[PDB]
RNA sequence: GCUAAACCUAGCCCCAAACCCACUCCACCUUACUACCAGCAACCUUAGCCAAACCAUUUACAUAAAGUAUAGGCGAUA
RNA sequence: GCUACCUAAGAACAGCUAAGAGCACACCCGUCUAUGUAGCAAAAUAGUGGGAAGAUUUAUAGGUAGAGGCGACAAACCUA
RNA sequence: CCUCCGCAUAAGCCUGCGUCAGAUCACACUGACAAUUAACAGCCCAAUAUCUACAAUCAACCAACAAGUCAUUAUUACCCUCACUGUCAACCCAACACAGGCAUGCUCAUAAGGAAAGGUUAAAAAAAGUAAAAGGAACUCGGCAAAUCUUACCCC
C-alpha cells in the first residue's frame, strides 16, 4: 500500500496542478465508493474560496478585474481568473460575470445595506432582505463551504440580533453570524441541470463506472418519505 | 588492488597510492585476427580501464594510448554426474592500443 | 483477556470479552524530583497514592512486581538517586527545605551502587554494563616499556 | 525463473543492467547531464620502484640452507625498540595527524 | 482554508520517552551501540555540522543572512515575465507615448520577391529530415535567414559592414517609478550592434508635445503585478559588455519566441509589452553608461528598435528614450502590430490546395528591411 | 483460450515480489527465510 | 616494453625450464621493507610471465612447458604477503594494541545469530544515514524458536558424527 | 544493419580506415581590415562579452568557441559578398545536419541462422557541422576527373568492427543540409568544431600525441564525403549510375585556436564491389596541417597572431562557381 | 544365452554421557552478495477437527496416596 | 507476471465513404461449420464471422487477498 | 516453388548449429578453445526561496468539449573531466526442435527469409478441394454447409 495523496501543495498558485485519480480506493487499496474511475485526465485549478482574502500589507476593501471566465473540469461551476493588487487568484464565477468586469470585496458591515450588484462580495449583515447569495461561510474566516454548485443560490431570509438566516438550496434554514462573507448572485453555469448526457459513454468520460448488475430487492426504505423539513442549524 | 578496502576520499585528501599491487594480468593471442597495434590482455574482474592504463605505463613502461574493455560471460551449461552446473569463470578482456605505432604482434611460443 | 458465558450461564454460548480499565489524565507533583508529571493514571493508583500518603511514598514503597510499569521504575531509579547522591535538588539559597525533604523520605536511600541498577531490564542493564567497562585497548608499547623499566628495577637493586 | 544462477549485471532490464556492475571500486560521480567527473585523486596511481642494480630474482637457489620459522610477534619487534629505550635510564599518541593511520587503516595493501 | 494536506506533510517527531522527563538520571540509549533497538529508548543527537566545504552537498545560508538583503523589494522583469495588462502596463513602467505606426523616417527608406519565399519555405519545409519542423527550430532560422537577405544589400550600402549580431548578450537597468525599484534583465535573443549610434526620430518639437496627455492607469491592477517580486537583488545596472568594446551601440534586438506549445508562447498582445522593456532596458543601460547617474532629460536621446518573434507573425518596434528622470517629459514609442507574414503554411499537400505558404504578404518584409537599413 | 503461458517473466516484477528486501521487510516474511535456512536451501530468495 | 611478458626466446618450446627453490618465508624476513617492496614487483613481473604461457599452453593444446614453477612463485608472493602482514600486525599492536585492521563489532543480525559485522567507512554520522537506519540488527523474538530448532539441528549432526567414529573404531578393534 | 561512422572520432589511426571506407587518397598541401573584424569576433567571446554564469572548463567548447565561429562566418560572408557575389545569393545554415548512407564491400555472415550468406556491409555518416554554406551552382573542378594520383589507397586486413565502429539499424537518410526541393542544393564551404573529448590537451594527456592531426583529417575525410557524396545523390547519381562531372566541396576544421583547411573532391560513388572491379576512379582529399590562429590573449589583446590563417579562410570564402 | 541376477558398507536409528555454536581476505537488508551523503520500528486469550455414536456447554496436551476427593448437557469424560 | 478492476506515465489505429457513424486492413474478439479428441494444442487449425477513433486495443511499473479481493451478476474471476 | 513472413529494438533467456576433436530418418550432444570493445543505451542533477490563466489536432481560418502530454527566476555554492555496465546465438512463455502466445519501429512485396514430397503403388473408408447433365430446397430440426447475393414481416 503506497498511496500518498496528490493533494500536496503548500503555496497557492494559478497554474493547473497534476491531479491524480483514485478510482474510489482508500489509502489502503480497497474500494470505498463504487462507480468511480477512469475518466478523461484532468488538472486542478486551485480555487481561493475565502473571497475576502486581504493581500500582504493590505487591510480593507479592494477591487479586482475579471480576466477570463474559463471552464473548470473538476467542478460543475465554471470559474474566473480574477486579479487585484499584485496577485491573481481563481474564484467561482457568478452568473453574467463576463471578462473585464469589476468585483469588490467589502469588509465593514454598513449602517445601511448595500445596493449589491451581480458579482460583488459583502459581509452578510450588509446585504438586503431577499437577496440571492452563494459561497457562504459557517464561521467568519472559515472560507466558503456551502452554496457552490453551478446555478445554485441561497436566499438571506431575515436578520436577528448578531446573526443572519440563510435558506440553503435544499430549502433548509441556517443560523450564521452577520460578519461572515457571502457573495451576491447565483453561481454561474446555470442550466447545467437540463443537459443531456446523450450516450452511455459520456459518463465514462466524466469518470463514472457503470452501476453493478446485481438485482437488489427494494426494502422498506424506498417509499416516498414526506418528512417535515429539518430545524434551524446553529453555528453560533 | 582487489579483495581490499579503499580509503574514502572526501575532497582534499591525499592521492590514493598503491604499494604491492594485488591483481595480476595475462597477455593472450587474439582469436579473431585483431588489427596491428592492438594487443589483448585478460584483466581480472575488479580492475578499471584507467587502472590498466597506469598499470602498463607504471611497471612495463608501455606507451599505451587507447584502452577498451568488455566482460566475457563464462558458459554455465556444464553438467556433472551430480547434474549440477559448473560455471567456467567469467573474465574481463582488454584491448590495448599502443602509441607511436609501436606495432606489436603476438609471437610463436612452442616452435 | 478472557471469556464469558452468555447470560452468566455455562450451557449457553461461550464468547470472548476484554475488560478495559478506566484511564484518566491527572497532573502529579513530586516532592523529590520537583516536577509536575503528566501521567495516564487509573483510579486504583490514585487510591494507592492516597493510602500511601503521597506519590513519592507510592513509588518508593510499592514493590517490584506491584507497579507493573517501566515509567514507574524509572521514577524509582530517579528518586533513589536523589536520596543517595544527596543532590542539591531544589536550587541554591534554600538548604533548609532540601534537608527537610530528605528527612521525610529517610526510611530508604540504599547506596548509589545499588540504586543505579533498580528498574533496569536485562536487555538494558547489558548496555549500562557494556559502556562502563568499554575500555579501548591500551597500546602494547606502554605495557612492554613498563615491563622493561620494571626490568631495570630488578637491575638497579641487583 | 532461475534462482541458483548468480545475479550479475547481464540479467535485468535496461535500468537494472546499468546500475549493478562488477566489483569496480569506482572513481568519480555523475552530474546533471549524465556527465561523469573522473577524480584524479581517487584514481589509484601505482608506486612502482626502479629495478636496475637490484640483486634479487624471483627464485632462490637450492644451496641456501633450511631454516626454521619465526612468526614476528609484537613482543619480538619491541626488543628492537630498545636501542634508545635502554639509554633513557618511538611512539605516536594518536593517528589523527598521521597520513598512514594504523587502526583506522588509512592506506591500502 | 490552508493548503498542504496533513498526511502528505512531514510527520510529527515521535513522543519523547519518559526517561528524559525525569530530573536527573542519565538515560541508557542505543547510542552506545550503533543501531536501532526497539528497547533502549532513542537518544537525542546533537546537531551535526559538516566542517569542510562540499560543492556537491552544499547548503545555502538563509535568506535574511545573505549579504545583500534589501527590504526595498525589487521587481525584476526578466525574459520569462509574462505581463497581464499587455502593452498598456508596459507603457506605464517606461513612461512612454504610443504612436500607432512606424515613423515616416524609416518607411521612406524603401522607396527580389522570390528570395523571401525561399527563406520561408526553407524554414518551414526544407530544413530537417522530419516533416513539419517544430517551432523551436524555425523560430530562430526564419530570422537568421531574413537577416541574410538584408545582409545581401551590402552591395548598395557600405555601412552595413559595421554591424554584427550578438547571441549571448545580457543587460540590466534599474529605475524608480512611484517609488518602486524596478529592473529589467538580460536578453535571450540576437542583438544587432553598430559602431555608431542611431539617428533620433522625434524632433524636440514633437518631444515637448508629449507633456500633455496623461498616462493610462489600469486600476485595480498593480503595475508590478507579475514581475518577479524580489528581495536579494544587487541593485547595480549594466549593459553586458566590457568597456572599450568595439560595436557598443545596439541597433535592433531580435527577440524570439520558441516553445512550440501555445501556453508557453508569449500571446502576441503580451509580446509587444515584453520587447518594450527590452528596448527600454538597453536604452537606459546606455544612458547610465554614456552619461552619469543623473535623473535628467537626455541631451542626445538614444534610440533602440526591436523586431518581434514567432515566425508567422511579426511585431515591429522602434523606441526613442529621451528621459532618465522617472517618478512632464516622456519617452515615445512607435509600434506596428500583428504584421503576420504568410497567413498559413502547408507542409504537405491537402486533398488540390498545394504545398507552399498560402497568404503571403511582401510588405511585412519591406517593413523588416526598413528597420535594418535605419543605420545606413 | 490456451492456458499454459501464465508466467510472462520480467526481472523487475520478480525481485519486487519475491526479493530479499521484500522477504525481510515484513516480520511474517522473515520467518520464510528462517524456514528455508532451517531446511538448508541453496536459494533463500530470488 | 611488452617483451617482459615473455621469457628469453632461447627457452621457447624447450619443455623443461630449470627454476626451483621458491622463496621460503623465513628468508624474506631478513630483508628490509624497501627490498620486499622491490621483490614484489619482480615476482609480479614473473608471475605475469607465467600466466601468459599457461594461457598459451591451453590455446595451442599443448602441455605447459614446466608447470612446476608456477606454484613456486604464487606461494612466494603469499609468503611475501604474509611476512609484510606480520610487521604491520606487529607494530599495530605496539602503536594501538588492537587487532583487526578493519574495525568491526559483534552484532546480532535479524535471524538471531551473531556475526562479525565489519564496518563500511562513511562520511556522515550513523544517525543521519538513510540506508543504514533501514538496516536492523536485533532479535524480534519470533526468531527465538528458530534459533532453538537450528541449535538442535546442529547438535544432532554433531551427535551423528561422534557416533560413527566410535562404531568405526570398534570394527577396527574387532579386527586387530 | 549499418555501421555508424562518426567523423569526430576518438579512434586511433582512424584516418587510414576512413580512407578505405570512402576510397579517398589523402594529399598534403592544396590543389588587412579583416583582422579587425576577425579579432573583434575573437575577443568578444573570450573577453568582451559579459556572462552571468561562471564558465566551467567543460563548457568552453559549447559557449565560447561555438559562438565564435558563427560570429566569424556571418561577418565574413557579409564582408566578402562584394568580393564574391555568389555568397549574397547563398544560404547559410547553422548546425544543420548532414547525412550520407552508402555501401562498401561484402562479408560472409560469420554466425547466426544466416551463416555463409554474403552480406553487403553498409555505412552511414550522420554529422552536424558547425555552419555550412550552400550555393545554387557548383564549384570548379580542382583536378581532372580520372586523375592519376598514384599514392595507393590503403586497405584494412580485418573487420571494420575492430576500430571501435559499431552497428545500429535506424533510418537511412541521405541529406545535404536541406531537403530535395531546395534550389541551393550544392554547397561549397563547411565549418567544423571539435568537441571537448578531442582537444589538443586531452590527446596530449593521453599518449596519442600523434593523433592530434588525425582527428583533424578523420573529421574531414568523413564529413566532406558525407557532404559531397550526398550532393551527388541529389543530382540523380547513385552507385550504378556513377557521376559524370566531379562533385566538390571544401572544409575547415577548428579546435578553438588551431585551424586545418581541407579541399575534397568526390570522383565516384561506385563503391560497391559489384561496381568496383573495373573502376579506377579514386576520390581525393587535400589537407593542410593545423596552425594556430593566435598564440594567447593577455585579456585584451591577441598576442602572437598569424594572419595567413586568415588568408586561407578568405581564400575558401572567395572561390566562386564558374 | 541374452536380459539380467546376486554382494557388504556406505551411512543411519535408539539411548547413555557431556550444556551447543560463531573474523582467511573482500562482499551482503538497495533489486541481498552492491566501496562512498542529512528521520517510521517489538510486545495483543490459539482455533478447529475430534469424542459426546447429531450437536449447541463440555472433550486429556520417580513411586504411592489415586483414577480417590472433586468437576461435568452430573454425560461423554475431565 | 494469468485473469477481475483501478492507478501512474506510454503506445497503436491503413484505405475509402460521410457521429460510442458505415465499408474495410493491422489489431481485438470468438458466430456457425468441418477437422482435431493421449490432438499441433491440458481449448488448436482451416475457412466463416463481430468490432475495428473508442464504454476500443495494448506494452510497462504499482495497488486491492481468501471470514477476503474484485465484478457493465455469469455465484464470473482471483497462476490450467 | 512458397513467403500470413523478414530485419532491428524492448522484454526474456544466459553461450544454446564459431573453430578443433570425439563418442554414438540421417552427420543444436560431449570435451577443449575462442569471442560480444562505445559514440547508441543505461548509470544523472548544490542549496533555499520564487515562478508557471491561454490544449493537442500540418495550428492557420474554422469548430469544440471529454478541458488537455512538455517554461523559470533571484542570490549563494562550483572550474575535477569521458569511469562503470549492457553488446553472442538458430533465442523467450507454453513439460518438447509444440501449427499456440508475444509490445514497438521500418519493410507492405519483399534486395530479408524459406521447402508443402523418405521411396513407391494409386484399394476401401476418412479428410481438404475442384468440376457436373436435367431438376433447383424436393434434403433437413432448420438452406446447416456450399454457391450466389438479396425481398418483406414478426417476437424480444
Ligand atoms: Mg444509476
Ligand atoms: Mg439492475
Ligand atoms: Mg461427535
Ligand atoms: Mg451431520
Ligand atoms: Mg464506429
Ligand atoms: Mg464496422
Ligand atoms: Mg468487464
Ligand atoms: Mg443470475
Ligand atoms: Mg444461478
Ligand atoms: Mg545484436
Ligand atoms: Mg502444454
Ligand atoms: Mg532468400
Ligand atoms: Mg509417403
Ligand atoms: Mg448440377
Ligand atoms: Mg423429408
Ligand atoms: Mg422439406
Ligand atoms: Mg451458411
Amino acid at each position: 500500500a503506497n498511496f500518498v495523496s496528490w493533494k500536496s501543495r503548500t503555496k497557492y498558485t494559478i497554474t493547473p496542478v497534476k491531479m491524480r485519480k483514485s478510482g474510489g480506493r482508500d489509502h489502503t487499496g480497497r474500494i470505498r465508493v463504487h462507480g468511480i474511475g477512469g475518466g478523461h485526465k484532468q488538472r486542478y485549478r486551485m480555487i481561493d474560496f475565502l473571497r475576502f482574502r486581504p493581500e500582504e500589507t493590505k487591510s480593507g476593501p479592494f477591487e479586482e478585474k475579471v480576466i477570463q471566465v474559463r471552464y473548470d473540469p473538476c467542478r460543475s461551476a465554471d470559474i474566473a481568473l480574477v486579479a487585484g493588487g499584485s496577485r491573481k487568484r481563481w474564484i467561482i464565477a457568478t452568473e453574467n460575470m463576463q471578462a473585464g468586469d469589476t468585483i469588490l470585496n467589502s469588509n465593514h458591515i454598513g449602517r445601511m445595506a448595500v445596493a449589491a450588484r451581480e458579482g460583488d462580495a459583502h459581509p452578510l449583515g450588509a446585504l438586503p432582505v431577499g437577496t440571492l447569495i452563494n459561497n457562504v461561510e459557517s464561521e467568519p474566516g472559515r472560507g466558503a463551504q456551502y452554496i457552490r454548485a453551478a446555478g445554485t443560490c441561497g436566499v438571506l431570509l431575515r436578520k436577528v440580533n448578531g446573526t443572519a438566516i440563510i435558506q440553503l438550496p435544499s430549502k433548509r434554514q441556517m443560523q450564521v453570524l452577520e460578519t461572515c462573507v457571502a457573495t451576491v448572485g447565483r453561481v454561474s453555469n446555470v442550466d447545467h441541470n437540463k443537459r443531456v448526457i446523450g450516450k452511455a459513454g459520456r459518463n465514462r468520460w466524466l469518470g463514472k463506472r457503470p452501476n453493478s448488475g446485481r438485482w437488489h430487492r427494494k426494502g422498506g426504505w424506498a417509499g416516498r418519505k414526506i418528512r417535515p423539513l429539518p430545524p434551524m442549524k446553529s453555528y453560533v | 588492488a582487489r579483495n581490499v578496502v579503499y580509503p574514502l576520499y572526501r575532497l582534499g585528501g591525499p592521492q590514493l597510492r598503491v604499494f604491492r599491487t594485488n591483481f595480476f594480468i595475462q597477455l593472450v593471442r587474439p582469436g579473431v585476427a585483431q588489427p596491428e597495434d592492438t594487443v589483448q590482455f585478460r584483466i581480472p574482474m575488479e580492475m578499471t580501464r584507467v587502472d590498466l592504463r597506469n598499470y602498463l605505463e607504471g611497471i612495463y613502461n608501455v606507451p599505451v594510448a587507447a584502452v577498451r574493455t568488455r566482460v566475457q560471460h563464462g558458459s554455465n551449461k556444464r553438467r556433472d554426474h551430480r547434474n549440477v552446473r559448473i560455471k567456467k569463470p567469467d573474465y574481463k578482456v582488454a584491448y590495448v592500443q599502443l602509441a607511436h605505432g609501436q606495432t606489436f604482434t603476438f609471437p610463436d611460443l612452442f616452435p | 483477556l478472557g471469556q464469558i458465558y452468555a447470560n452468566n450461564d455455562k450451557l449457553s454460548k461461550r464468547l470472548k470479552k476484554v475488560w478495559k480499565p478506566q484511564l484518566f489524565e491527572r497532573e502529579f507533583y513530586s516532592e523529590i524530583l520537583d516536577k509536575k508529571f503528566t501521567v495516564t493514571v487509573t483510579m486504583r493508583t490514585l487510591d494507592l497514592i492516597d493510602e500511601a500518603y503521597g506519590l513519592d511514598f507510592y513509588i518508593l514503597k510499592a514493590s517490584g512486581e506491584d507497579l507493573c510499569s517501566k515509567f514507574g521504575m524509572d521514577l524509582k531509579r530517579g528518586m533513589l538517586l536523589r536520596l543517595a547522591r544527596q543532590d542539591p535538588q531544589l536550587h541554591p539559597e534554600d538548604p533548609e527545605r532540601r534537608a527537610a525533604i530528605y528527612d521525610k523520605y529517610k526510611e530508604f536511600a540504599i547506596p548509589e551502587e545499588e540504586a543505579e541498577w533498580v528498574g533496569l531490564t536485562l536487555e538494558e542493564a547489558i548496555e549500562k554494563q557494556r559502556l562502563l567497562e568499554e575500555k579501548d585497548p591500551v597500546p602494547l608499547f606502554k605495557i612492554y616499556v613498563a615491563e622493561l623499566i620494571q626490568q631495570l628495577q630488578q637491575q638497579a637493586l641487583s | 525463473a532461475d534462482r541458483m544462477s548468480k545475479w550479475t549485471s547481464k540479467r535485468g532490464p535496461r535500468s537494472f543492467r546499468g546500475r549493478k556492475g562488477r566489483g569496480a571500486k569506482g572513481i568519480g560521480f555523475l552530474t546533471s547531464g549524465w556527465r561523469f567527473v573522473q577524480i584524479k585523486e581517487m584514481v589509484p596511481e601505482f608506486v612502482v620502484p626502479d629495478l636496475t642494480g637490484f640483486k634479487l630474482k624471483p627464485y632462490v637457489s637450492y644451496l641456501a640452507p633450511e631454516s626454521e620459522e619465526t612468526p614476528l610477534t609484537a613482543a619480538q619487534l619491541f626488543s628492537e625498540a630498545v636501542a634508545p629505550a635502554i639509554e633513557k635510564d618511538g611512539f605516536e599518541p594518536t593517528q589523527e595527524g598521521k597520513l598512514f593511520q594504523l587502526y583506522p587503516r588509512n592506506f591500502l595493501r | 482554508y490552508e493548503w498542504g494536506v496533513r498526511s502528505t506533510r512531514k510527520s510529527e517527531p515521535p513522543p519523547l520517552d519518559r526517561v528524559y522527563e525525569i530530573p536527573g538520571l542519565e538515560p541508557i540509549t542505543f547510542a552506545g551501540k550503533m543501531h536501532f533497538v526497539p528497547w533502549l529508548a532513542r537518544p537525542i543527537f546533537p546537531p551535526w555540522d559538516r566542517g569542510y566545504k562540499d560543492p556537491r552537498f552544499y547548503r545555502s545560508p538563509p535568506l535574511h543572512e545573505h549579504p545583500l538583503y534589501k527590504d526595498q523589494a525589487c521587481y525584476i522583469f526578466h525574459h520569462r515575465c509574462r505581463l497581464l495588462e499587455g502593452v498598456k502596463q508596459a507603457l506605464w513602467l517606461t513612461k512612454t507615448k504610443l504612436i500607432e505606426g512606424l515613423p515616416e523616417k524609416v518607411l521612406s527608406l524603401v522607396d527580389q520577391d522570390e528570395c523571401v519565399l525561399n527563406v520561408i519555405s526553407h524554414a518551414r519545409l526544407w530544413q530537417t529530415t522530419e516533416e513539419i519542423p517544430k517551432r523551436e527550430t524555425y523560430c530562430p532560422v526564419i530570422v537568421d535567414n531574413l537577416i541574410q537577405l538584408c545582409k545581401s544589400q551590402i552591395l548598395k550600402h557600405p555601412s552595413l559592414a559595421r554591424r554584427i549580431c550578438v547571441q549571448n548578450s545580457t543587460f540590466s537597468a534599474t529605475w524608480n517609478r512611484e517609488s518602486l525599484l524596478l529592473q529589467v534583465r538580460g536578453s535571450g535573443g540576437a542583438r544587432l550592434s553598430t559602431k555608431d549610434p542611431l539617428p533620433t526620430i522625434a524632433s524636440r518639437e514633437e518631444i515637448e508635445a508629449t507633456k500633455n496627455h496623461v498616462l493610462e492607469t489600469f486600476y485595480p491592477i498593480s503595475p508590478i503585478i507579475d514581475l518577479h517580486e524580489c528581495n536579494i537583488y544587487d541593485v547595480k545596472n549594466d549593459t553586458g559588455f566590457q568597456e572599450g568594446y568595439p560595436y557598443p551601440y545596439p541597433h535592433t534586438l531580435y527577440l524570439l519566441d520558441k516553445a512550440n506549445l501555445r501556453p508557453h508562447r508569449l500571446q502576441p498582445d503580451q509580446l509587444r509589452a515584453k520587447m518594450i522593456l527590452f528596448a527600454f532596458g538597453s536604452a537606459l543601460a546606455q544612458a547610465r553608461l554614456l552619461y552619469g547617474n543623473d535623473a535628467k532629460v537626455l541631451e542626445q536621446p538614444v534610440v533602440v528598435q526591436s523586431v518581434g518573434t514567432d515566425g508567422r507573425v511579426f511585431h515591429f518596434l522602434v523606441f526613442q528614450l529621451n528621459t532618465t528622470d522617472l517618478d512632464g517629459v516622456k519617452n515615445l514609442a512607435w509600434v506596428d502590430s500583428d504584421q503576420l507574414l504568410y497567413q498559413h503554411f502547408w507542409c504537405l499537400p491537402v486533398i488540390v490546395e498545394p504545398v507552399g505558404p498560402v497568404g503571403f504578404k511582401p510588405e511585412t518584409f519591406r517593413k523588416f528591411l526598413a528597420l535594418y537599413l535605419h543605420g545606413a | 483460450k490456451a492456458r499454459g503461458n501464465e508466467y510472462q517473466p520480467s526481472n523487475i516484477k520478480r525481485k519486487n515480489k519475491h526479493g530479499w528486501v521484500r522477504r525481510l521487510s515484513t516480520p511474517a516474511g522473515v520467518q520464510v527465510i528462517l524456514r528455508r535456512m532451517l531446511k538448508g536451501r541453496k536459494s533463500l530468495s530470488h | 616494453g611488452l617483451e617482459e611478458f615473455f621469457d628469453d626466446p632461447k627457452n621457447w618450446g624447450q619443455e623443461k625450464v630449470k627454476s626451483g627453490a621458491a622463496w621460503t618465508c623465513q628468508q624474506l624476513r631478513n630483508k628490509s621493507n624497501e627490498d620486499l617492496h622491490k621483490l614484489w614487483y619482480v615476482l609480479l613481473k614473473e608471475r605475469n610471465m607465467l600466466l601468459t604461457l599457461e594461457q598459451e599452453a591451453k590455446r595451442q593444446r599443448l602441455p605447459m612447458p614446466s608447470p612446476e614453477r608456477l606454484d613456486k612463485v604464487v606461494d612466494s608472493m603469499d609468503a611475501l604477503d604474509k611476512v609484510v602482514q606480520e610487521r604491520e600486525d606487529a607494530l599495530r599492536l605496539l602503536q594501538t594494541g588492537q587487532e583487526r585492521a578493519r574495525p568491526g563489532a559483534w552484532r546480532r543480525d535479524i535471524f538471531g545469530r551473531i556475526i562479525w559485522h565489519k564496518f563500511k567507512q562513511w562520511v556522515i554520522p550513523w544517525h543521519l544515514n538513510k540506508r543504514y537506519n533501514r538496516k536492523r540488527f536485533f532479535a524480534l523474538p519470533y526468531v527465538d524458536h528458530f534459533l532453538r530448532l537450528e541449535r538442535e539441528k546442529r547438535a544432532r549432526i554433531k551427535a551423528r558424527k561422534e557416533n560413527l567414529e566410535r562404531k568405526k573404531a570398534k570394527i577396527l578393534l574387532k579386527k586387530f | 544493419m549499418k555501421y555508424m561512422v562518426y567523423p569526430q572520432t576518438f579512434a586511433l589511426n582512424a584516418d587510414r580506415w576512413y580512407q578505405y571506407f570512402t576510397k579517398t587518397v589523402f594529399l598534403s598541401g592544396l590543389p588587412a581590415a579583416l583582422r579587425a573584424v576577425a579579432c573583434d569576433c575573437l575577443l568578444q567571446e573570450h573577453f568582451y562579452l559579459r556572462r552571468r554564469r561562471r564558465v566551467h572548463r567543460y563548457e568552453e567548447s559549447e559557449v565560447i568557441s561555438l559562438p565564435f565561429l558563427d560570429q566569424l562566418v556571418s561577418t565574413l560572408v557579409g564582408l566578402l559578398s562584394p568580393h564574391n557575389p555568389a555568397l549574397a545569393a547563398a544560404a547559410l545554415d547553422y548546425r544543420c545536419p548532414v547525412h550520407f548512407y552508402w555501401v562498401r564491400g561484402e562479408e560472409i555472415i560469420p554466425r547466426g541462422h544466416r551463416r555463409g550468406r554474403i552480406d553487403d556491409l553498409r555505412y552511414q555518416i550522420d554529422d552536424k557541422p558547425n555552419n555550412q554554406i550552400r550555393i545554387s551552382k557548383q564549384l570548379a573542378e580542382f583536378v581532372p576527373l580520372d586523375y592519376s594520383v598514384p599514392i595507393e589507397i590503403p586497405t584494412i586486413k580485418c573487420k571494420p568492427d575492430k576500430l571501435p565502429l559499431f552497428k545500429r539499424q535506424y533510418e537511412n537518410h541521405i541529406f545535404v543540409g536541406s531537403k530535395t526541393a531546395d534550389p541551393c542544393c550544392y554547397g561549397h564551404t563547411q565549418f567544423h568544431l571539435l568537441p571537448d573529448k578531442l582537444r589538443r590537451e586531452r590527446l596530449l594527456r593521453q599518449n596519442c600525441a600523434d593523433q592530434i592531426e588525425v582527428v583533424f583529417r578523420a573529421n574531414a575525410i568523413a564529413s566532406l564525403f558525407a557532404w559531397t557524396g550526398a550532393q551527388a545523390m541529389y543530382q540523380g547519381f547513385w552507385s550504378e549510375a556513377d557521376v559524370t562531372r566531379p562533385f566538390v566541396s571544401q572544409a575547415v576544421i577548428t579546435d578553438g585556436k588551431y585551424f586545418s583547411f581541407f579541399c575534397y573532391q568526390l570522383n565516384t560513388l561506385a563503391l560497391t564491389t559489384q561496381a568496383d572491379q573495373n573502376n579506377p576512379r579514386k576520390n581525393i582529399c587535400w589537407g593542410t596541417q593545423s596552425k594556430p590562429l593566435y598564440e594567447t590573449i593577455e585579456d585584451n589583446d591577441v598576442k602572437g597572431f598569424n594572419d595567413d590563417v586568415l588568408l586561407q579562410i578568405v581564400h575558401f570564402l572567395l572561390n566562386r562557381p564558374k
